[PDB]
């Protein structure tokens, strides 16, 4: 087995097939937690003063890692953080980006404008996506 | 932001990973893939407040080392699955309790009891005998099904409000 930590304080714990590469056994972690493959970068930990992590190659056979402990995290500038979550009463007429709506007492990202119902806060995508 | 650490204790299969994933994705695992350790987070809003869910999928039969003894102690509220097809894993509800009583040396855990896979129609573990088993305890009793989201919000939500009712206690 390989212990994985996935970004936004998240972990896995893999099971290590002899040939499967690493994006193999992470694929399902990422995708069920609203992450991708794409906008990643799979690092192997150290332990040590001189760097805290060593990226490595997507593809590298998962069984070359045991014993080691890794960590994926976004790559840089990458246009994904957390939501920010507020209470707002939509004067101007809204309606929920889930169920489209009429939207009166409702909640609304600070960032990214996504406005939905109580009911309906299980369906808003995990990550916030800001394109300035 | 308030912040709400739940654990999903149960045996295999009764389809602990399918009820988290159901929940903070709508999506529902068809397949088995046995668990280790996954944790995730999500942000809900619960009666009103943003809430953000740390929940931590345990495996059905987990090494019995520290680190199974760690998440229970670090936990705040716990969700116990069991099957309503499979009667051993309703029998196995009793030993998740004492357990969790044991590692935190408390009572008033807040915790939870999950009948899953109610939309087959196999059932051998009758409704009676799981609202007995959670009267018994204090802790309320929910029937679920993962493949057609029934009652899903309704379990963890559940779980969060005896959190916030426990952390009233002063
Ligand atoms: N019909 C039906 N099948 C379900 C339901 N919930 C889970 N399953 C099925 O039960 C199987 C096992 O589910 P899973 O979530 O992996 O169980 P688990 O408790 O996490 N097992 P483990 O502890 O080994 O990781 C899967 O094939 C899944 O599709 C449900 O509500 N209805
Ligand atoms: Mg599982
Ligand atoms: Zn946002
Ligand atoms: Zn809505």
């Amino acid at each position: 087995t390989i212990r994985v930590f996935l970004p936004n304080k998240q972990r896995t714990v893999v099971n290590v097939r002899n040939g499967m590469s690493l994006h193999d056994c992470l694929m399902k972690a990422l995708k069920v937690r609203g992450l991708q493959p794409e906008c990643c970068a799979v690092f192997r930990l150290l332990h040590e003063h001189k760097g805290k992590k060593a990226r490595l190659d997507w593809n590298t056979d998962a069984a070359s890692l045991i014993g080691e402990e890794l960590q994926v995290d976004f790559l840089d500038h990458v246009p994904l953080t957390t939501h920010n979550f507020a209470r707002k009463t939509f004067l101007k007429l809204a309606f929920c980006d889930i169920c489209q709506k009429f939207l009166l007492n409702g909640f609304r990202c600070q960032t990214c404008g996504y406005k939905f119902h109580e009911h309906c806060s299980t369906k808003v995508p995990t990550m916030c996506v800001d394109w300035s | 932001m308030t912040e709400y650490k739940l654990v999903v204790v149960g045996a295999g299969g009764v389809g602990k990973s399918a009820l988290t994933i159901q929940l903070i994705q709508n999506h529902f695992v068809d397949e088995y893939d046995p668990t280790i350790e996954d944790s995730y987070r999500k942000q809900v809003v619960i009666d009103g407040e943003t809430c953000l869910l740390d929940i931590l999928d345990t495996a059905g039969q987990e090494e019995y080392s520290a680190m199974r003894d760690q998440y229970m102690r670090t936990g705040e509220g716990f969700l116990c699955v069991f099957a309503i097809n499979n009667t051993k894993s309703f029998e196995d509800i009793h030993h998740y309790r004492e357990q969790i009583k044991r590692v935190k040396d408390s009572e008033d855990v807040p915790m939870v009891l999950v009948g899953n896979k109610c939309d087959l129609p196999s059932r051998t573990v009758d409704t009676k005998q799981a609202q007995d088993l959670a009267r018994s305890y204090g802790i309320p009793f929910i029937e679920t099904s993962a493949k057609t989201r029934q009652r899903v919000e309704d379990a963890f939500y559940t779980l969060v409000r005896e959190i916030r009712q426990y952390r009233l206690k002063k």
